[PDB]
RNA sequence: GCGGGGUGGAGCAGCCUGGUAGCUCGUCGGGCUCAUAACCCGAAGAUCGUCGGUUCAAAUCCGGCCCCCGCUACCA
């Protein structure tokens, strides 16, 4: 993923990867900016192995651009937690060009350099996350992409090569009385834990569990961050309603 | 169990020297509470400020055997 | 003053009419 | 399923629960960690198998394993019963959960310290609710006389015997052990099987059980699919349970509307049946069981249903406010290192009322000579007409033992 | 090594070992599996179970849990 | 085995961003008030755990032990 700069704007968030693990911190590479190899240091970390990995791509903030020497230090303890599925949606849409020019350019036999320089700047002119400049593209058409003045070498071999974990969690609280309350428990959640993997539709896994007595843990892992609490509160919701709809108490913390 | 206490006189306004009282549990023991309860036995004014309790006057005596009157140890009493 | 006495009398009227229920 | 119900009582440290472990091998955790710093806290439980070599020679042919070959030979040892125990604690405040447990109890082992001055504070506290209560067969035990001289453990043992005179106590015999080394211990067994035998209970009378604690079994991160019930741990006393019953628990929970209190029975199905580790289908006297229910363990963590009872569904008990008790006090309070005379009730006195596994507080309405009536926080669901009770007054801010009586209805 | 008892309880290790290493080995061996933790009185007992094996002191009293082998 | 912490008498800052040790419990001096408090200014006191290392300079950065505290939350 080229970049059109040398070194990323300072406190910027970005997706990197983890390069090297050394003792005192270890490398990454943001992966918007040609793997442009910095450095992270223990001080802005915080189970640590599996964050710590090979190449399990993180998301940080650019604490210090030394616009000198060319080095880079990031931050993962300074981000947002708002900031971190925005720009974690963006990750998705940036990795779908990714895979766009990664197959075109080979195809046409050229250069990601040259398919990032040529389609992906230019359609940055046209206001846009390119990849939408193409999802109105394929649709409509290639002038959406001759417009900006997109080389049109790539412009169909585009259009044609055109056509992973979160966690989100909450403490809620089930009270019941009812001479078989366990029961109806297991029943309202496994009524408001209903039809769920169509409707706030394909994430990886929930969980709902007990770490009070009455107050429960649920639990949706996903693909899609902002797919989080889309699916997550639906289900909470419909615990409530569900709960309030067949004598079990419930509620969020 | 294991709970001490220390109790001796704290700068305050009109009198002389106010009360303090300090090392009880927050979180086993409600400040509020003793403080009321402490307050009607030495008849004065007095606050819960931070994790102490301190009383107008000088009521040292008083407090600690009221507070050995309500459970806690003799021995984890000092009147400084 | 005399909302001092009307809720003092009160709370003994009700202190010790609690002692005389119990 | 156990037998019988034997209580361990006696003052702090002198090892009650070290001697349960040496009978049973069970400790009672020490748990909540601060028991592991402290010492026992909840009633302690574990049971036990006592076979007799019969091929052999007492008081060490009373076995605990199927298994002879320990003394004398092999012919495997007769089972003669399983028991079990109730370890209470043995601080002078955890008085109020002594006195609960009793009501469980069959019978009874007082473990003295060798090592220390025979009549102490909770001993005798203890003995003296042994004796008001009615748990009459009784055990005394010379527990650390592996730290003693040869004189000390018998001029003690007279101390004891002398003790043992005027009161109930005529040939309540008195076993010296080491609970420590495990010595002497089947003589022990012996005793408690000659001495405690094991209660008739007709099985015909009413279904009716004390609860003295409850688990929510759930672990941390069980998934809803596989939520275990609710789980109400106690002791049956008169007639027998069965898996799949209909049941209720008394005096139940109380609502809340705007400053009001009211209580109201909790109804379940007998999810399930335990004793020990075992799982049985029926359950009947002596032992304390535990029972898998069918409702919100929320409603049964920590301990919650405390003090209360389990009875059959469509069963006739009073969820009694207000009590009349028949009554007696001791002389003295032994019970405070110091004996002071027991002061006669005063009214409008709050007064801990100790009845069956339950302890509750309240305050007095009438005093007459034995015949004072009682208004209660928390309801008292009277089984019986014949139920004893155990009553309390905070002496100087640690409560204390002072008299009984009969509830009565 | 291998090697098996007697018919008159001796053992024949099939190895040439020294006197003293196996002393070694074998006081190690009462470590573990005879001595009591307690008090080590040596004179015990060596329960088992479905996969629990301990250590019953005859003295004490006390079962030091030892790793079935 | 991890990781947090030893600073005037007590209880807490200051240390990854090296040169300035800050805050509350009573003392002492001077103000304000008719006077007491309160409030204000000026004063007493610290080998910063120890044995050394790097540096112009170490409370501060790197290692060596000595006590202090916690560790992923407990069982019919
Ligand atoms: N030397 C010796 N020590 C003993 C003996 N019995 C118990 N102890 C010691 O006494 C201590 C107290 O054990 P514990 O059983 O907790 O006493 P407890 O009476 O059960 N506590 P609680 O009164 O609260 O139930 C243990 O540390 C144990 O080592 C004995 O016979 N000899
Ligand atoms: C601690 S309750 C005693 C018996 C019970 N079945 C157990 O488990
Ligand atoms: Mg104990």
């Amino acid at each position: 993923i080229y970049s059109r700069s040398k070194l990323p704007s300072e406190g910027e968030i970005l997706i990197a990867t983890v390069k090297q693990v050394f003792d005192y911190g270890s490398y990454v590479s943001l992966d918007e900016y040609g793997g442009l190899q910095a450095f992270l240091p223990w001080s802005e970390v915080s189970n640590i192995r599996d964050v710590l990995k090979e190449n399990r791509k993180v998301i940080v903030k650019v604490i210090r651009v030394d616009r000198r020497k060319g080095t880079v230090d990031v931050s993962l303890k300074k981000v947002t937690d708002d900031e971190r599925r925005k720009k974690n949606l963006q990750w998705k849409k940036i990795q779908r060009l990714d895979k766009i020019l990664e197959l075109v350019s080979q195809k046409l036999k050229l250069s990601e350099k040259d398919a990032w320089e040529q389609v992906a700047w230019k359609l940055e002119a046209k206001y846009g996350d390119p990849i939408t400049a193409i999802e109105k593209a394929v649709k409509e058409g290639e002038k959406i992409l001759i417009d900006a003045g997109v080389p049109e070498i790539w412009v169909k071999p585009l259009l044609e090569e055109a056509s992973r974990k979160v966690k989100m969690s909450g403490l809620i609280t089930v009270r019941t009385n009812e001479p078989l309350g366990v029961e109806k428990i297991k029943e309202v959640i496994s009524k408001a834990l209903e039809n769920i993997e169509q409707d706030y539709e394909s994430l990886l896994n929930i969980k709902i569990y007990t770490i009070g007595a009455p107050r429960y843990r649920v639990d949706v892992v996903g693909t899609n961050p902002k797919e989080a609490s889309e699916a997550l509160n639906q289900i909470i919701s419909n615990l409530i309603k569900i709960g309030k709809e067949e004598n079990v108490d419930i509620s969020v913390v | 169990e294991e709970q001490k206490i220390k109790i001796y006189v704290t700068k305050r306004r009109f009198g002389k020297l106010m009360t303090i009282i300090e090392g009880f549990d927050t979180s086993v023991i409600d400040l509020k509470e003793l403080a009321k309860k402490l307050k009607d036995i030495c008849a004065c004014g007095g606050t819960v400020k931070d994790n102490t309790i301190e009383l107008q006057g000088d009521h040292r005596k008083k407090v600690a055997e009221e507070l050995v009157k309500m459970g806690f140890s003799r021995d984890s009493i000092e009147i400084r | 003053m005399r909302w001092k006495w009307i809720k003092k009398r009160i709370r003994r009227l009700k202190r010790q009419r609690k002692k005389e229920r119990g | 399923q156990p037998e019988v119900n034997i209580g361990v009582v006696g003052h702090v440290d002198h090892g009650k629960t070290t001697l349960v472990q040496a009978i049973t091998g069970i400790w009672t955790s020490k748990h909540s960690e601060e028991l592991k710093r402290g010492m026992t806290i909840k009633l302690g439980y574990a049971e036990t198998n006592i076979g007799v070599c019969e091929s052999c020679k007492k008081p060490e042919a009373y076995v605990t394993e199927p298994s002879c070959k320990s003394c004398g030979s092999d012919d495997e040892p007769k089972f003669l019963r399983r028991i079990s125990f109730i370890d209470a604690p043995g601080h002078e405040v955890l008085m109020a959960t002594m006195l609960s447990g009793a009501a469980l109890m069959d019978g009874a082992i007082l473990v003295v310290a060798a090592n220390e001055p025979f009549p102490q504070p909770q001993t005798r506290e203890h003995f003296v609710a042994l004796g008001i209560i009615g748990v009459k067969n009784l055990i005394i035990v010379q527990n650390k006389v592996d730290v003693v001289s040869k004189e000390e453990a018998l001029s003690q043992y007279r101390q004891i015997k002398q003790f043992t005179k005027g009161t109930w106590a005529e040939n309540v015999p008195i076993i010296p052990v080491s609970a420590l080394h495990k010595i002497n211990i089947d003589s022990l067994i012996e005793g408690i099987e000659e001495y405690i035998k094991t209660p008739y209970r007709d099985l015909s009378q009413k279904p009716v059980m004390l609860v003295i604690r409850s688990f929510d079994v759930n672990k941390p991160g069980t998934q809803f699919n596989e939520l275990k019930g609710g789980v109400i741990g106690g002791s049956i006393i008169q007639g027998l349970f069965k898996v799949d019953q209909e049941i209720k628990v008394l005096p139940g929970l109380r609502v809340e509307k705007q400053g009001k209190v009211s209580y109201e029975p909790i109804f379940t199905k007998i999810s399930s049946i335990r004793f020990g580790d075992e799982e049985f289908k029926e359950a009947k006297p002596g032992g304390l069981v535990a029972i898998g229910t069918y409702l919100d363990p929320s409603l049964t963590k920590a301990d919650n249903l405390l003090g209360s009872i389990i009875t059959l569904a469509d069963a006739e008990v009073p969820v009694l406010w207000n009590i009349r008790i028949k009554y007696n006090l001791l002389e003295r309070v032994v019970g405070a290192k110091e004996m002071l005379k027991v002061d006669p009730i005063r009214a409008k006195e709050t007064l801990m009322l100790s009845v069956g596994s339950s302890t509750t507080l309240g305050i007095v309405t009438s005093v007459k000579k034995d015949e004072i009536e009682v208004e209660l926080r928390r309801p008292v669901a009277v089984w019986s007409n014949n139920i004893r009770t155990v009553i309390s007054r905070q002496i100087a801010g640690r409560w204390r033992m002072i008299g009984w009586g009969l509830v009565e209805i | 090594a291998p090697g098996n008892v007697d018919d008159k309880g001796e053992l024949v290790i099939q190895g040439k070992f020294s006197s003293q290493v196996i002393n070694t080995l074998m006081e190690r061996f009462l470590k573990a599996y005879v001595e009591c933790s307690t008090c080590k009185s040596l004179d015990t007992i060596l329960k088992k179970e479905k996969k629990s094996w301990y250590i019953v002191c005859l003295a004490c009293g006390a079962q030091t849990p030892v790793k079935p082998l």
